[PDB]
């Protein structure tokens, strides 16, 4: 129970209601910490961090400095910091931009309306809302402009109908318009607690007479729009959290590619050979301690607590390894995919100027899957169609008129009954002189178009004349009817006023009585009354309904008006028919008794008022038939053919039947002239069965050649697809489909298109891709691997709820060819290298353990092993995954096929970071044998005598093993611009001119002094400048002999397409 | 208010860049001219590790296989030496004892050649973890600047040695405990009709070492000296018995801690005059016993090159890598002379 006062914003606070104030943000800087802390250590290589540092803290057991961890560990959780706290300022801004809006609210003191924000909306006051906006909560109506009190309600952000419903008010209250009565009425509102259930509102409502009930009938919620109203006042009852639709919010469910879960293998797979150098080097500790215990006495070993020596041991070499798996890459990596999307969705050949919407990538985390897509489940109303009507021809008499006539059939060869195409001049040149028969019947038909519809019209003051329909059609036909004389103008209750432009003068007709449009019946009614005295009924429907109650002995042109519907259906045009009837006066006054009989039983609509009109629909004079039509975008027959012959499968899911289905398809390039249809279309599920039996069995009991196997298609209707759904059918359907190129699914209700779609990921290993537009089908953008929306004329509920947002169709054949192959090739290189270049580097910590007796000494200093996964290695990566490109744009879009070596996985797997890890290790050893045969026994200077020693032979197999690492992203790169020079020899000098002055001013505050004199005998000694000379190439020579012999002997298809960019 | 991202290199991916191709006749002369610029360095880098003349004993043992009434032949696997002409007499060695067990070694040798080169003396230890993690962080920093440090501020590193009989340990550490104490002669003593051979014994050490170990400023009556130290400065320390590390270069070339097993270690010097040809002798006053570590103590007298002395890693790794170079660019030229590739066109690989 909530009890709500009617004009009072004091006394209804003090039960402490919600606040109007919508919050989408994540963080906020209360509580902030208590759950990023917990987010970023759910995780495992934070976690497994955390523990390393809290390991670090025991004594005697740390091989480098207390805080040569817990610092990179910092650094990496205040930039993840950061970053969500970017992104939760992007979204706070449209936040509050969208919740500031205005609102007239009637004031208590004032007396009347005034402007104010939604944060001060208080539940309990009196609102104006005008037209065309959104509502501001759940209000219950008090009154409105309209005499009655109705008004219309759009659920295109609620729901997914399109339709208009009439949200009528209370009679007993709709008489308060002027402000000043505001201030009589008293009384309270009890209404129901807040739900999340829609069509369903119960309370009580207490007027300054009586009380009177409350119900969803005049109950608007949040999520709806108000059309064709003045204004309404509204009293609200829910708001912020409490409302009806925002109650029960959805939360998308983070998607997680297959690089995702490779990269959790590699990563498993690095613990496993961490823990086993570990458990090597501990038992070679303990087997040397123990054996040569005398030869060790200048050690002070402990001796009879050796046991416990061992597991302070274990810890000692832990650390020692915990740099083997590297934290900076599972920040590198969403980094890099962030760039990328921002990259991406900043392209002018992704970009539409027509309506001035870019590509918005709203989640950057999917943007490696581009380029490995198999499946893309598209819509065809919006997607494929630009969604805009169009009057495309009319036929009426038995005759057919367009105004583009083709040569194809444009002369008519008058084989018996006249079959042609003729212009709408000739309509005109034998409907202005009354000498034809046929022209009645025109002008019948001329006025059917302009008077049997339900289209509102509005006046401008540049004089055009705007109509608006409830549905796309109506609107069209009407502006195909009124463009040639009869325009429908200013319409009045219970009349229709149409204007002759080819006389001049406007003539007015009384619409006697309506009836709705029913999706079972396909038809519609309407009754007129002609000045003439004439009562004449017009009937509106499909080709397969009202054909059937003619007079086959009174019209002539029967059979004309079959072929025109047949040879139209046969284009994918839309044919609506439309039929007249003269009545007299008692049938009238009986079909009027009849609508009132049906009237007065509100209980049933459906099938009362439906019954009532076909009462005297038993026969009906055939007039004519319209047919419009429905564009394709630019682009669509290209692109859909560049996707296919890039070894993709699109599965059309159409509204229509089966033959505008196939045709539509064949427009579209889809299908083909010898493309094998194997068509479902069966009520029976036995039946259905019986034909999947066929079709699996015609299929396997003989080989699938080449040209067989590329050349087949699968077209299934609504009903069959919904039988071939069960648990015991879906194989056959799943086994029938993986083998065919292109899939057909008509007459698909709304939801199922979800199912279509969780049946195939569930049984499958592909990755899917479901684009469309609507609200109708969002639960397909939800369900599917990567969601795209279209932004059109049914709402942006796609495009807010959509992975990503483009602006048409045409452009995937950029977003996944060239924004695919790309996206998937870089990112890939940019963590299989973050593996290489800490495996060549802390790999000698390994190699030295032979040397030390087993001690687990640091070969290299604390601080200059912490600042390698931070200075002097992070830029290659990012150069190499997000500026880098393997093939031009310009090649990989003309030979599509380069797009399955990423649908595939041929450049991200196990079975290629084991050989960078192998290469890593081998490329460690060399320079472990290179330094340690040059320092033999330090004498290897020529500075008086005096030798080298711990930290002069570390540096110079850092400053190596960096060289190495540089020299090996030179030999990877493909695209050498600018930030590649910036990134690989800029951190060369980078290292070499920050060595000397940090080993220069650090040591003199107690942050090094393992430095002291070494730069001396590391920069002035002649060996340094000669080894760094011989090592690098002499590890180097193997990576660059293979490459070239890999493109000169045995190449690959981009081996010989780079070259073909080369040198063409 | 507009939507539309700018057109520029930079937002559209339009950079001009550089395509790097690996054509045969881009590669070739490469390794060509690495071949050709590898092995002039190469054989510098040989020819100057051959010029170094050195000589190295193992006097390790010498307290047992070794005689004392005469000089008695030093066996071959122990001597070691490269010069620039024939040694007619083989090294030889005696042993020789003073007072309270004083051994000494005595060993004579022969230089053939006149070294022009400034002289060095090393002594090599094999078989000693200076590396070892326990080892290479035992010694406190702040006394080796001379600060009087009290017991329970010094540092926690050199546990095994620190604080005994309740008195501040000086030199706390595990190096320092450690340290080699044999002495030299710090004259080569020729022998028949052959003048002696002075040697330095300062500025062998870094010179930071020398900056950094000062004198220190401690008593006599409040530390102890290590327990290794105990047989130089019994009954403790005293006025004159505290040393001072500033002057004591030995110690500081001691603390440098090496990084393998098998290291040398400055102990002489001459730079100021040539080594003539003749007969010399160098005295060992036997103190540190290999019974300690294991390994061999072993005297080296060398010189110094341009990389070091006697070492061709270098140089070899210079011919490796020349050598891989050259016959890659025979393997590939012949392979692409005698069967081309014939595979430049595309062939519809799709
Ligand atoms: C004094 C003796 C001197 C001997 C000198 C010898 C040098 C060569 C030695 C061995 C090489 C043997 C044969 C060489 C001939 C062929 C090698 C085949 C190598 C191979 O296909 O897989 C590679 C892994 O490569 C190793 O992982 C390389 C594996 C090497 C590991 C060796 C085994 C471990 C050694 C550890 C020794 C430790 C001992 C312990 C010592 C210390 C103990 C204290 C794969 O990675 P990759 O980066 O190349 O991948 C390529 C590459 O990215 C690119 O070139 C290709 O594009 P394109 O080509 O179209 O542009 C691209 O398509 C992709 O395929
Ligand atoms: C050159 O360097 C040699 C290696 O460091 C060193 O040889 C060691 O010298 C120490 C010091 O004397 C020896 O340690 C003593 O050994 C005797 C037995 O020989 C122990 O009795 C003695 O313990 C005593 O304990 C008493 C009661 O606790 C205490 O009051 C005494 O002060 C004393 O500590 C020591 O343990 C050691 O055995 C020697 N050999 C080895 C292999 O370590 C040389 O002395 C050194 N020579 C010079 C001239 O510096
Ligand atoms: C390096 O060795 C030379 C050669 O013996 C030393 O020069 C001799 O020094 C002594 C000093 O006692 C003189 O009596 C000799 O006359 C010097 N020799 C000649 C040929 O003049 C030189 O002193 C040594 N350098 C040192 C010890 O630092
Ligand atoms: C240069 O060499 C001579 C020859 O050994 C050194 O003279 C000896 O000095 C020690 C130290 O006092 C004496 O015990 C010897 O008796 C001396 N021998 C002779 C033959 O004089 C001389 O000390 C060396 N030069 C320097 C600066 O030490
Ligand atoms: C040395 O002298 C006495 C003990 O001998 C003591 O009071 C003093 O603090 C010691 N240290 C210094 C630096 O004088
Ligand atoms: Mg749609």
């Amino acid at each position: 129970p909530r009890v709500i006062h009617i004009n009072d914003s004091l006394a209804n606070s003090s039960f402490g209601y919600s606040d109007n104030h919508i919050s989408t943000t994540k963080y906020n800087f209360a509580t902030f910490l208590p759950k990023f802390l917990f987010q970023e250590f759910s995780k495992y290589a934070n976690l497994f961090f955390l523990c390393t540092s809290a390991i670090q803290q025991v004594p005697h057991v740390s091989p480098t400095n207390r805080y040569t961890t817990i610092g990179t560990l910092l650094v990496v959780l205040i930039v993840s910091a950061m970053k969500e706290c970017i992104e939760d300022i992007k979204r706070a801004n449209s936040d509050k931009e969208l919740n500031n809006s205005t609102a007239e609210i009637f004031s208590e003191a004032h007396d009347d309306f005034v402007e104010k924000r939604w944060i001060d909306i208080r539940v309990g006051d009196i609102i104006r809302v005008k037209s065309e906006e959104p509502i501001p909560a759940d209000t219950i109506i008090l009154s409105s402009s309209e005499p009655e009190g109705l008004c219309y309600i759009e659920t295109a952000n609620l729901d997914g109908e399109t339709n208009l419903k009439i949200k009528q008010s209370r009679v007993e209250t709709a008489k308060f318009i002027d402000v000043k009565t505001l201030k009589n009425m008293n009384g309270k509102v009890v209404s129901e607690q807040p739900n999340s259930s829609l069509y369903t509102y119960e309370g009580t409502m207490t007027l300054n007479d009586r009380q009177i009930p409350l119900s969803p009938d005049q109950m608007i919620l949040r999520g709806a729009t108000l059309r064709n109203t003045a204004w309404i006042f509204g009293l609200v009852i829910f708001t912020g959290h409490e409302t009806k639709l925002l109650r029960n919010a959805t939360a998308t469910p983070i998607k997680r590619t297959a690089v995702e879960k490779i990269i959790n293998r590699q990563i498993i797979a690095l613990f496993t050979v961490l823990i086993v150098l570990i458990l090597i080097s501990s038992i070679g500790n303990v087997i040397m301690s123990t054996a040569d215990a005398k030869h060790l006495s200048y050690l002070y070993l402990e001796g009879t607590n050796k046991a416990g020596l061992f597991f302070k041991d274990f810890l000692t070499f832990w650390i020692l390894f915990s740099n083997l798996v590297p934290i900076s890459l599972f920040v590198t990596v969403e980094l890099i995919k962030y760039y990328q999307a921002f990259m991406i969705g900043s392209d002018l050949d992704l970009y539409y100027e027509k309506t001035d919407t870019p590509t918005v990538v709203r989640t950057s985390s999917l943007v490696e899957e581009l380029g490995q897509i198999e499946y893309i489940f598209s819509d065809k109303t919006g997607t494929l169609t630009r969604n805009i009507m169009e009057f495309k021809s009319c036929s009426i008499a038995g005759h057919c008129y367009i105004d583009k006539i083709p040569e194809d059939k444009t002369a008519t060869v008058e084989d018996g009954i006249e079959v042609g195409y003729r212009k709408f001049d000739d309509l005109k040149k034998k409907l202005n002189d009354p000498s034809d028969e046929d022209s009645p019947i025109i002008n019948d038909f001329l006025t059917l178009l302009a008077t049997c519809h339900t289209v509102i019209p509005e006046f401008q003051s540049d004089g055009s004349i705007k109509y608006q329909a409830a549905s796309p059609d109506e609107g069209a036909l009407v502006q195909g009817g009124a463009d040639l004389g009869y325009k429908f103008i200013i319409r009045k209750p219970n009349s229709v006023t149409v204007l002759l432009e080819e006389t001049g003068e406007e003539k007015e007709y009384q619409l006697l009585n309506i009836c709705e449009f029913n999706s079972t019946r396909k038809r519609m009614s309407a009754i007129f009354r002609f000045p003439d005295g004439s009562i004449k009924l017009f009937c509106k429907g499909a080709d397969t309904v009202i054909l059937e109650r003619l007079d086959d002995e009174a019209n002539q042109y029967v059979e004309a008006t079959m072929r025109h519907l047949e040879d139209y259906a046969s284009e994918g045009l839309r044919t609506l028919c439309l039929a007249m009837r003269d009545i007299s006066e008692g049938e009238y006054e009986e079909w009027n008794s009849i609508y009132n009989e049906a009237a007065t039983t509100l209980d049933n609509r459906a099938e009362k008022l439906d019954e009532a009109a076909n009462l005297i629909e038993k026969n009906l004079i055939l007039i004519g038939a319209t047919a419009i039509e429905d564009k394709l975008q630019d682009g669509v027959p290209e692109t859909i053919h560049t996707l296919q012959e890039a070894g993709i499968k699109i599965w059309v899911l159409t509204g229509d039947r089966q033959e505008t289905a196939i045709n539509i398809g064949m427009s579209c390039r889809l299908l083909s002239e010898d493309m094998n249809l194997l068509i479902i279309n069966e009520e029976t599920r036995d039946d259905t069965e019986r034909n999947l039996l066929e079709k699996i069995n015609a299929l396997n009991e003989h080989q699938l050649s080449t040209h067989d196997m590329n050349t087949l298609a699968l077209v299934i209707d609504g009903k069959s697809l919904g039988f071939a759904l069960e648990p015991e059918l879906e194989d056959y359907l799943l086994t029938v489909a993986k083998l065919c190129k292109a899939v057909i699914c008509c007459r698909v209700s709304p939801l199922q298109k979800a199912l279509v779609v969780k049946m195939v990921k569930r049984k499958s290993s592909s990755l899917l891709l479901a684009i469309g537009d609507g609200a109708n089908d969002v639960s397909m953008i939800q369900a599917a691997h990567v969601g795209v929306g279209i932004s059109g004329m049914e709402g942006m509920q796609a495009a807010r709820s959509a992975d990503i947002a483009v602006g048409q169709f045409k452009f995937l054949k950029k977003l996944l060819l060239v924004h695919g192959s790309w996206s998937y090739q870089r990112i890939s290189v940019a963590i299989l290298y973050s593996f290489y270049k800490n495996t060549a580097l802390y790999m000698t910590q390994f190699w030295y353990v032979f040397a030390n007796a087993f001690s687990g000494q640091s070969i290299m200093e604390s601080w200059t092993m912490s600042f390698y996964n931070l200075f002097f290695t992070v830029w290659p990566p990012f150069v190499i995954g997000v500026f880098d490109q393997f093939v031009s744009s310009r090649l990989l879009e003309r030979y599509p096929q380069l797009y399955k070596l990423g649908q595939k996985g041929q450049f991200f797997s196990v079975y290629i970071f084991w050989g960078w890890i192998i290469n890593g290790f081998f490329h460690s050893a060399i320079v472990f044998i290179g330094t340690i045969l040059i320092y033999r026994y330090g004498f290897a200077l020529n500075m008086h005598g005096e030798l080298a020693d711990h930290w002069s032979w570390g540096v110079t197999v850092y400053t190596t093993s960096v060289i190495i690492v540089l020299g090996k992203a030179a030999l990877v790169t493909n695209q050498w611009t600018k930030f590649t020079l910036i990134a690989i020899p800029g951190s060369l000098l980078f290292w070499l001119i920050f060595f000397p002055i940090y080993a220069s001013i650090f040591p003199h505050a107690n942050i090094s002094r393992e430095y002291y004199g070494v730069v001396k005998h590391t920069y002035g000694s002649g060996v340094f400048w000669l080894t760094l000379i011989v090592l690098p190439i002499f590890a180097l020579v193997r990576d660059f002999l293979w490459k070239y012999y890999k493109r000169m002997y045995e190449p690959e298809t981009y081996h010989v397409i780079q070259e073909m960019q080369k040198y063409n | 208010t507009s939507k539309k991202p700018p057109n520029t290199a930079f937002r559209q991916q339009r950079l001009k860049a550089w395509q790097p191709i690996l054509s045969p006749q881009s590669v070739l002369p490469l390794l060509i001219f690495v071949a050709c610029i590898f092995t002039p360095i190469g054989i510098g880098l040989i020819v100057s590790a051959t010029k170094v003349q050195d000589l190295t004993i193992d006097y390790s043992h010498c307290d047992t296989k070794a005689s004392t009434t005469a000089f008695e032949d030093i066996p071959k696997k122990y001597i070691k030496y490269h010069f620039k002409s024939k040694v007619e007499n083989k090294p030889q060695w005696r042993l020789t004892e003073n007072e309270n067990g004083e051994q000494s070694c005595e060993l004579q040798f022969e230089i053939p050649n006149d070294i022009k080169k400034s002289i060095f003396i090393y002594y090599k230890i094999t078989n000693f973890y200076q590396n070892h993690r326990r080892y290479v962080q035992s010694f406190d920093t702040k006394q080796i600047l001379g600060e009087p440090i009290k017991k329970d501020d010094l540092d926690t590193s050199c546990s095994p040695i620190r604080s005994r009989e309740d008195k501040i340990i000086y030199p706390c550490g595990l190096i320092a405990n450690s340290m080699f104490n044999d002495t030299f002669s710090q004259v080569l003593s020729g022998i028949d009709d052959t003048e002696d051979y002075n040697l330095t014994n300062k500025h062998i050490s870094w010179s930071i070492d020398r900056h950094r170990f000062k004198t220190t400023k401690y008593n006599a009556s409040d530390i102890v000296p290590p327990p290794n130290w105990m047989k130089k400065y019994p009954d403790g320390y005293t006025d004159e018995n505290l040393p001072d590390i500033h002057t004591w270069e030995e110690f500081q070339v001691w603390m440098r801690t090496a990084a393998f097993p098998k290291f040398y270690k400055l102990t002489l010097k001459n730079e100021s005059a040539s080594l003539p040809k003749g007969k010399y002798q160098m005295n060992i006053e036997l103190n540190y016993p290999i019974s300690l570590f294991g390994g061999t103590k072993s005297f080296v007298l060398t010189t110094n090159g341009a990389i070091g002395g006697r070492n061709m890693s270098l140089g070899v790794l210079y011919l490796i890598v020349a050598g891989l170079c050259a016959l890659f660019g025979i393997i590939f030229l012949v392979k692409l002379i005698f069967q081309p590739r014939a595979m430049g066109d595309h062939t519809y690989l799709n």
